[PDB]
């Protein structure tokens, strides 16, 4: 019932780091010492709260035999003055002495917050203290310091250096693969219903770290129970194991268990690999191969590009009239590499406070970095460019993008992509070479395409076989996928409101199409196309006068 | 199962003598409403009731007042035997006597006060070593049935002779008293109340199955609202219902005493709360404690924080304690409690509504004699900004009213006033008013969350517009069915557009009514009305407020007002609007609705599919409308037969509902100088709305018809270049 | 030569609603006992500095002829860690010793000014020892703890809280009638000229 690696999901690369720093020198510290080269010191896990970075603490420790001393923050700051710093001490003295060990320091950014946050002495000098007995290691005697944090930052950067804490890992928040394994691990000991889709809970459940799926499922138990309990017998101090195999978790209790889910960690930068595909997008065939040509290859091929002298470029700019599926095709070529993908849209870059807003940029680049391959998408230019003209802040973090992609090596698997609805007051200094000089440009969808981009929205739907597509698009000229989302969209719905009306089963037909084409309207008008078709060959003398 | 068995829940019927089981229930054991029941509750003890029937209540579990379930020695969430009692009999004689302290400070004729009444034409059955409880006279006195003649149990009819043996009693150790705070005592809190209750119902009634179970119960929850919301009341009442231990940590009591002392009190109590479980630790006032750690400079309160953490991680004892805390301001709590095993639960105690006012008045009421002319729902009704304990001091203070002017000769020398005068003291509406006019609200400022009294009968004519709403908020909470059977996710939000004065703000409140979901309205100036630093974090705060009130609908109204303050602060309300929109999972049902006078300088982000994609035009009302928009206001106002509403229509067509309702309050305000000036029947006939509308108002010119028309068929389009 | 309400002028309206919220609980304490009914507990009086705050509070005193401990604020937070707080129990104690009476805390601010500015430990302590205090009345003593300050919004908003000071009044600047009427009782002793 201890915990082990088998009781911790969605940390599957970073585990395996953990794994690799800590097992030669602590199942191998005679070996070590035979070799004289250097293990590593400090390991520092960081991570929103209920990731899992105390539970994979504990778990390296059992799982490799180590001694185990755990130097709990709060509890630290809570005792007096020395008492504090003789604790400290003792904790490092213990664990030297039954050696091979572990010390976990559990919320460091309590016992070491920024030096200059701190006010006072006794908190200073217990960072002093610290980074004594962190520099005392220097007896080598084969201790691991571990420590845990949600604040990188806060850690005063001194922790940070070579000796103390010189290696990091981010433990960060699970994707849908992830979730769904620690949905599992909770779920280990219960008898699921066969209704239980807990793919589908997974995939629903964007917000959620390791703690908040732990409740969930805790949370699922407790609905059925209080359900089945009914009578049971409560007056008996004990229940018996004969009842407890009775009980079942319906899908419904999963679904009242979701609906008091208050996700932890919301509009934290998730790095995931995007779900979204080709066959999403209807279209766009060319362009397609053209971003696998930028991507798929150089991360693929690196030989050939070596060999032929040339080295890739770094970005792409997406420009054109609006819901033509720039979004969807930086997810896609994503997806297609299976690389990580993270989307800050301009808002989003609008909302920091302004000297956050500088600090925060780094971390994204630094997150994209560390989380390569990645493509990197920047989406939403539009509503930026229009932020520092009027078309302050916007001029601050868009200056600090371009410094951050100039930095970036291009030996490094970050891909950047940016895009826009609005080519003609985009920032030129993207544009230069180096940067965004990968111009595409995404039309409105060709009749072939908006067949393509129907069956791709009406896949999952109910449509009528005397349903017609092909004339739907033919009759369609100039709208936008994101228009004929929306005509599916408005035909569902009257679908929907004969359904509740008559109860005749669900059948998108042909006469609610037919009407959600009367009020249809076309969301891009003719003088912006004209404008975008100019901006289609121009866009590239923008740097110049223009 | 035998049908004998079943659960004690709480009353609905507020009566001592009574009880109230299911009729499907009711039939089964051939016992009716009329019949009386004799209870069978632990510790083997008894009471005598009248069983009646309730359609809220399921079958399994049986409503009981506090004072029953006191006398049963119950709590609720146990199990009693209930099976008929023919076998009582009209009542001879009956020996009740008066607690002390439940009568110290008055003395007289308790009988014909308390006594009398309340077994007048009652015909209660009573039983020997009850308890029951009558209000009358400002307060609340319990008596003990010491005796009966048909003893021990018998009914009090009319005949019966009531006696008083002569003193008052002392308190038993094992009696509780009704005096104490209990779940009858707090209203307004339905739906909050009911969610604490069952976050520790379980863990503290039955703490040995929790045990059994290995599933991890809540540690901390934390309590917040503005102040007066009755978060220290819910506390001391679950403590009390539940049974449970109770250790009161006062935040500025503990931080009055010198330093070591604050955390010395601090292992104490949970120390002696762990030493007496189950219990409950109230930390009253967490922020006096445990403010954010970079808002409080010094070294010893920060070690007091670090010592409260380290004692609630010290819950790795599990040994049945519930950890509750109370805060008027989250923020201002150090995030380090919000972690996981801390304090993860939370609830959003805040104001009460017109409804919840009602209940409030109607506790603080029980003990007062109100007068016939007394309409606590108008009182209710015209309080918008009040809290519990502005209530509690609303009634408090019309009771002072009627008290000091009755007061008038008393005698005062005389040390004490007897029963008999507190009870013929009745308070009037009139002093009411007179408290309600010194009535200092504690929470008018506050972003108010309830279900708008606005309805589709109070909007004249968009009968479009309405069944489109009921499409797109209505359906996918009814009916979610459909929806995922069809494979399509539904829209998040709605954009109102069109001229001045056309509905829709009434719209935006009249669907959350329709759906009878919670609604929330922040304006454009008021978004520009807040600190810019504290700007971000409070528009977090509303999507917070709005994401735990779901179903509910967060309305952004007067959005123009802000375009026009772009063209610095207005920008980084609006980005963080539409990052909190695409942050808001459709799957949670809140939906939001945005509205403007002018859709010439919407900033188009936020007409980007996922966001406010929804674009409805609402125009000036066509004739038809025009007339269901003066019916409409005219519906409370005593209009003449001789007013031709339709005529009013024809003239009309240029005009706004802002001044359709401006115009009949003018030839209101025509009818009432009639009124005042000459004393003549007060009605509001047609000369007034004729000289009323010689002078006319046009709001909305021609050449701003024609551009809302222009942008009601282009507004989509103003996401390319504009 | 004793303050009363016939040497305040100017605050007609004000002196009569401190005189309703006072008056009963003092020589109606036995009735208060018996009706269960709360009274106010704390009444805070702001407006600037020379408007008659600390004159009304002394007057209410005297003419109601409750037992009065002025607490002034300086005065206590001129003393040593130790004595502040240990003056403000022992005005507390006494003042519910003597029922009826009036703990008059004159310049509030000097004590508990808003938490944000406060810096400190014994400062933010005294607050909290007032706090305790002021909850410490609601056992219901025949006890009314007024207090005078120049600035509302400088007070810690703790004190303004149901049970502490949960009634207030302004007290302004006086307009032409009530000068007049203040002009009144000074020249009261006075030999006018007829010109005057
Ligand atoms: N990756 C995970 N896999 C399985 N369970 C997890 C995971 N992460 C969290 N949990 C559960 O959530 C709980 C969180 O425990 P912790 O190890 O304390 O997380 P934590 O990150 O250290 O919390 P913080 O950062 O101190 S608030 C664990 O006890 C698990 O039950
Ligand atoms: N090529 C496409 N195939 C299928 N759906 C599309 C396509 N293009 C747009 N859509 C629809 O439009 C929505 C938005 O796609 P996006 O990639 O965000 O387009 P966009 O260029 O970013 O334009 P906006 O301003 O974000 S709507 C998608 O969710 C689809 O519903
Ligand atoms: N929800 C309520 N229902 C009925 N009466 C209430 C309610 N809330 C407050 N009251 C009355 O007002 C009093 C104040 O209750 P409190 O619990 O002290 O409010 P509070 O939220 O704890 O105030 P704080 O947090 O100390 S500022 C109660 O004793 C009741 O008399
Ligand atoms: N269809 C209507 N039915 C009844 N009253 C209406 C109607 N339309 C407008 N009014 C009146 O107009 C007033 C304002 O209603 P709103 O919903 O706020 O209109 P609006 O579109 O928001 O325009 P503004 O900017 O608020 S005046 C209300 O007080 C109503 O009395
Ligand atoms: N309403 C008044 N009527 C007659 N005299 C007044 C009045 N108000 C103030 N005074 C005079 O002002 C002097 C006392 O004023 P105080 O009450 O001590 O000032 P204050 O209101 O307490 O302001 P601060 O904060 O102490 S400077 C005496 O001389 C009074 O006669
Ligand atoms: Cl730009
Ligand atoms: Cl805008
Ligand atoms: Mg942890
Ligand atoms: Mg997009
Ligand atoms: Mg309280
Ligand atoms: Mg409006
Ligand atoms: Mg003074």
């Amino acid at each position: 019932n201890e915990v082990g690696y088998d009781d911790i999901g969605g940390c599957r690369k970073q585990l395996a780091q953990i794994k690799e720093m800590v097992e030669l020198p602590l199942r191998h510290p005679a070996l070590f010492k035979a070799i004289g080269v250097k293990p590593p010191r400090g390991i520092l896990l960081y991570g929103p709260p209920g990731t899992g970075k105390t539970l994979i603490a504990r778990a390296v420790a059992n799982e490799t035999g180590a001694f185990f001393f755990l130097i709990n923050g709060p509890e630290i700051m809570s005792k007096l003055a020395g008492e504090s710093e003789s604790n400290l001490r003792k904790a490092f003295e213990e664990a030297e002495k039954n050696a091979p060990a572990i010390i976990f320091i559990d919320e460091l950014d309590a016992i070491a917050p920024k030096r200059e946050k701190t006010h006072g002495e006794v908190e200073r000098r217990i960072v002093s203290q610290l980074l004594t007995l962190m520099d005392g290691l220097k007896q080598r005697a084969h201790v691991i310091v571990m420590a845990a944090t949600n604040r990188p930052n806060s850690i005063d950067p001194a922790l940070r250096r070579f000796g103390r804490f010189d290696r990091e890992v981010d433990i960060g928040i699970p994707d849908a693969t992830g979730r769904l394994e620690i949905l599992q691990i909770h779920t280990k000991n219960m008898k699921l219903a066969d209704d239980v889709d807990l793919e589908q809970v997974a995939n629903e459940t964007h917000g959620h770290v390791g703690a908040d799926l732990a409740a969930l499922c805790s949370e699922a138990a407790l609905q059925a129970i209080r359900k089945k309990m009914d009578l049971i017998d409560l007056e008996d101090e004990t229940i018996d194991a004969e009842v407890m195999n009775s009980l079942a978790v319906t899908m419904d209790d999963f679904r009242w268990a979701l609906s008091q889910s208050n996700p932890s960690a919301l509009r934290e930068t998730v790095v995931e690999v995007p779900q979204v595909t080709w066959e999403d997008i209807g279209g766009l065939e060319d362009v397609k191969r053209e971003l696998q040509e930028l991507v798929q290859y150089p991360v693929e091929h690196p030989d050939k590009f070596l060999k032929f002298g040339m080295t890739p470029s770094k970005g792409v700019l997406f420009y054109g009239p609006p819901g033509c599926g720039k979004t969807l095709l930086a997810k896609a070529i994503a997806n297609e590499c299976q690389a990580n993908f993270i989307s800050i849209k301009g808002p989003e870059l609008l909302t920091m406070w302004f000297g956050e807003s500088e600090a925060n940029v780094r971390e994204i680049f630094d997150k994209a970095r560390q989380a390569a391959p990645c493509v990197l998408f920047f989406d939403e230019l539009d509503s930026i460019a229009k932020a520092r003209g009027g078309n302050g802040a916007a001029d601050r973090v868009i200056n600090q993008i371009l410094t951050e992609m100039d930095g970036m090596s291009t030996k490094k698997n970050v891909f950047i992509i940016g895009a826009t609805n609005r080519p003609d007051i985009i920032d030129p200094a993207i544009l230069r070479p180096g940067r965004l000089d990968q111009l595409i440009y995404i039309p409105l969808p060709d009749e072939k395409s908006r067949v393509a981009i129907l069956k791709a929205n009406l896949r999952k739907s109910p449509v009528a076989k005397d349903v017609d597509l092909e004339f739907l698009a033919k009759m369609t000229n100039g709208f936008s996928g994101a228009d004929l989302t929306e005509i599916c969209q408005r035909a569902c719905k009257l679908a929907i409101r004969e359904s509740i009306e008559s109860e005749i089963r669900p059948e998108i037909r042909r006469d609610h199409f037919e009407e959600a084409m009367r009020f249809a309207r076309r969301s891009v008008s003719d003088n912006d196309i004209r404008k975008y078709e100019m901006f289609a060959q121009t866009l590239q003398q923008s740097r110049g006068f223009g | 199962n035998r049908p004998n068995r079943l659960i004690v829940d709480e009353a609905i019927n507020e009566d001592n003598s009574v009880v109230s089981l299911s009729q499907p229930k009711m039939d089964e054991l051939q016992l009716f409403r009329g019949d009386t029941v004799l209870l069978k509750g632990k510790k083997r003890r008894e009471a005598v009731c009248i069983v009646l029937s309730d359609d809220t209540c399921s079958d399994e579990k049986i409503r009981m007042n506090r004072v029953v379930r006191n006398n049963l020695r119950v709590r609720l969430g146990d199990v009693i035997s209930i099976q008929p009692c023919p076998d009582v009999k009209y009542g001879k004689r009956i020996h009740v006597l008066p607690i002390d302290d439940t009568v110290e400070g008055i003395t007289g004729n308790l009988f014909e006060v308390y006594l009398k009444p309340y077994f007048l034409e009652a015909y209660r059955p009573i039983r020997k070593g009850d308890i029951f409880l009558v209000r009358g006279g400002m307060r609340a006195v319990e008596f003990k049935v010491v005796e009966t003649d048909p003893s021990p149990y018998c009914i009090v009819a009319p005949d019966t002779v009531i006696h008083c043996e002569g003193e008052p009693i002392k308190r038993e150790d094992e009696e509780e008293s009704l005096n104490e705070v209990g779940y009858d005592d707090i209203g307004g809190c339905r739906k909050q109340l009911a969610q604490i209750k069952e976050m520790v119902e379980l863990p503290l009634r039955h703490p040995a199955l929790f045990k059994a179970i290995g599933v991890k119960p809540p540690r901390g929850i934390l309590l917040y609202g503005p102040p007066g919301t009755g978060k220290t009341l819910i506390a001391r009442a679950v403590a009390n219902e539940t049974g449970a231990f109770f250790f009161l940590i006062n935040g500025p009591e503990i931080m009055s005493k010198l330093a070591g002392e604050s955390e010395s009190n601090l292992r104490k109590a949970f120390e002696e709360a762990e030493k007496n479980a189950p219990a409950i630790i109230f930390i009253d006032e967490l922020d006096a404690i445990a403010p954010k750690r970079e808002k409080t400079h010094g070294e010893v309160e920060r070690r007091i924080v670090s010592q409260l953490l380290t004692l609630m991680d010290g819950l790795k004892q599990r040994a049945h304690v519930i950890v509750m805390a109370a805060t008027n301001r989250p923020n201002s709590i150090d995030p380090a409690l919000r972690r996981f095993g801390r304090f993860d639960r939370e609830v959003d105690i805040g104001i009460p509504d017109a409804t919840g006012r009602l209940e409030i008045l109607q506790i603080h009421t029980k003990n007062m004699k109100l007068a016939d002319d007394v309409d606590l729902e108008q009182v209710a009704n015209e309080t918008h900004g009040h809290v519990g304990a502005d209530l509690a001091a609303l009634c408090s203070e019309a009771a002072l009213q009627a008290i000091r002017k009755k007061m008038d000769l008393i005698d005062l020398e005389d040390e004490t006033i007897d029963a008999e005068v507190m009870n013929s003291l009745a308070v009037t509406m009139d002093d009411f008013r007179w408290a309600l006019s010194q009535s200092n609200p504690s929470a008018l400022r506050e972003t108010v969350v309830e279900v708008p009294q606005v309805t589709w009968e109070d909007i004249g004519g968009l009968e479009d517009v309405k069944r489109e709403l009921q499409e797109l908020v209505q359906y996918p909470v009814e009916h979610p069915d459909k929806f995922l059977k069809f494979g399509m996710t539904p829209s998040k939000g709605v954009l109102f557009y069109g001229p001045p004065g056309c509905g829709k703000t009434l719209l935006a409140k009249a669907i959350a009514n329709e759906c009878q979901a919670n609604f929330i309205s922040i304006k454009g100036p008021e978004l520009l009305t807040m600190w810019f630093g504290e700007s971000e974090a409070n528009v977090r705060e509303i999507f917070d407020k709005a994401r735990q009130a779901a179903p509910c609908v967060l309305f952004f109204d007067e959005l123009d007002s802000i375009a026009k303050a772009r063209g610095g602060a207005a920008d980084r309300v609006i980005n963080q609007i539409l990052t909190e929109m695409d942050g808001m999972s459709t799957k949670k049902n809140v939906f939001i609705i945005g509205a403007t006078n002018r859709p010439d300088i919407i900033d188009p982000a936020i007409l980007r599919p996922g966001r406010l994609d929804q674009l409805i035009y609402i125009p000036l009302p066509d004739e038809k409308s025009r007339v269901a928009i003066l019916k409409a206001n005219l519906r409370k106002s005593p209009v003449a037969k001789d007013v031709d509403l339709e005529f009013l229509a024809k003239m009309t067509n240029g005009f706004s509902g802002a001044d359709l309702t401006e115009i009949c309050q003018r030839a209101c305000k025509l009818a009432i100088r009639e009124s005042i000036e000459s004393e003549i029947r007060p009605e509001i006939r047609r000369d007034h709305f004729e000289e009323a509308m010689r002078f006319a108002r046009r709001s909305v010119s021609d050449n701003d018809i024609r551009k809302y028309e222009m942008f009601a068929q282009t507004l989509q389009q103003s996401r390319g270049f504009g």
